[PDB]
Protein backbone atom coordinates (compact mmCIF):
# COMPACT_ATOMS: atom_id res chain seq x y z
CA UNK A 1 0.00 0.00 0.00
CA UNK A 2 1.67 3.33 -2.11
CA UNK A 3 5.18 5.31 -2.08
CA UNK A 4 4.51 9.35 -2.65
CA UNK A 5 8.44 11.31 -1.34
CA UNK A 6 11.68 9.74 -0.45
CA UNK A 7 14.27 10.58 1.54
CA UNK A 8 17.37 11.54 -0.54
CA UNK A 9 19.67 10.47 2.09
CA UNK A 10 18.63 7.78 4.63
CA UNK A 11 16.59 5.94 1.44
CA UNK A 12 13.20 5.65 2.95
CA UNK A 13 9.38 6.31 1.75
CA UNK A 14 8.01 9.16 3.47
CA UNK A 15 4.68 10.66 2.17
CA UNK A 16 3.59 13.88 3.91
CA UNK A 17 2.89 17.81 2.61
CA UNK A 18 1.49 21.26 4.04
CA UNK A 19 1.34 22.12 7.80
CA UNK A 20 3.64 18.65 7.99
CA UNK A 21 7.45 19.97 7.94
CA UNK A 22 10.16 19.14 4.97
CA UNK A 23 12.28 16.39 6.87
CA UNK A 24 12.01 13.10 7.46
CA UNK A 25 11.46 9.29 9.92
CA UNK A 26 14.93 7.87 11.33
CA UNK A 27 17.40 9.91 9.45
CA UNK A 28 16.55 14.06 10.25
CA UNK A 29 17.02 15.49 6.62
CA UNK A 30 15.70 17.89 4.75
CA UNK A 31 15.68 16.40 1.24
CA UNK A 32 13.54 14.84 -0.82
CA UNK A 33 13.14 12.93 -3.71
CA UNK A 34 9.75 12.75 -5.30
CA UNK A 35 9.17 9.28 -7.02
CA UNK A 36 8.41 7.58 -9.67
CA UNK A 37 5.35 7.27 -11.60
CA UNK A 38 3.81 4.25 -12.01
CA UNK A 39 2.08 5.43 -15.54
CA UNK A 40 4.38 3.46 -17.34
CA UNK A 41 6.49 4.59 -19.99
CA UNK A 42 7.68 2.87 -23.06
CA UNK A 43 10.57 3.37 -24.83
CA UNK A 44 11.45 2.86 -28.84
CA UNK A 45 15.15 1.35 -28.23
CA UNK A 46 16.25 3.09 -31.10
CA UNK B 1 21.87 28.50 11.08
CA UNK B 2 18.82 26.77 10.17
CA UNK B 3 15.13 27.05 9.45
CA UNK B 4 13.53 25.36 12.90
CA UNK B 5 15.45 23.00 14.60
CA UNK B 6 18.86 24.61 14.23
CA UNK B 7 22.18 24.78 13.69
CA UNK B 8 24.13 21.78 11.95
CA UNK B 9 27.68 20.26 10.12
CA UNK B 10 26.83 20.84 6.03
CA UNK B 11 28.99 18.57 3.73
CA UNK B 12 29.24 20.26 0.30
CA UNK B 13 26.67 18.01 -1.87
CA UNK B 14 23.76 19.27 0.33
CA UNK B 15 24.81 22.88 -0.16
CA UNK B 16 24.66 22.30 -3.64
CA UNK B 17 21.32 20.97 -3.97
CA UNK B 18 19.67 23.17 -0.82
CA UNK B 19 21.03 26.53 -2.43
CA UNK B 20 23.19 26.83 0.73
CA UNK B 21 26.94 28.60 1.63
CA UNK B 22 29.49 26.18 2.38
CA UNK B 23 30.89 28.77 5.34
CA UNK B 24 32.30 28.76 8.68
CA UNK B 25 32.18 30.92 11.53
CA UNK B 26 34.68 33.08 13.55
CA UNK B 27 35.31 33.40 16.44
CA UNK B 28 37.27 35.95 18.32
CA UNK B 29 39.11 36.55 22.58
CA UNK B 30 37.74 39.86 23.41
CA UNK B 31 39.13 42.06 26.27
CA UNK B 32 37.15 45.01 28.54
CA UNK B 33 39.86 46.86 30.49
CA UNK B 34 39.07 50.38 31.36
CA UNK B 35 40.95 53.91 29.62
CA UNK B 36 38.68 57.22 28.75
ZN1 LIG C 1 15.54 10.65 6.21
Amino acid sequence: ATLKYICAECSSKLSLSRTDAVRCKDCGHRILLKARTKRLVQFEAR
Amino acid sequence: NESDGVTHALYPQEARLRNLTYSSGLFVDVKKRTYE
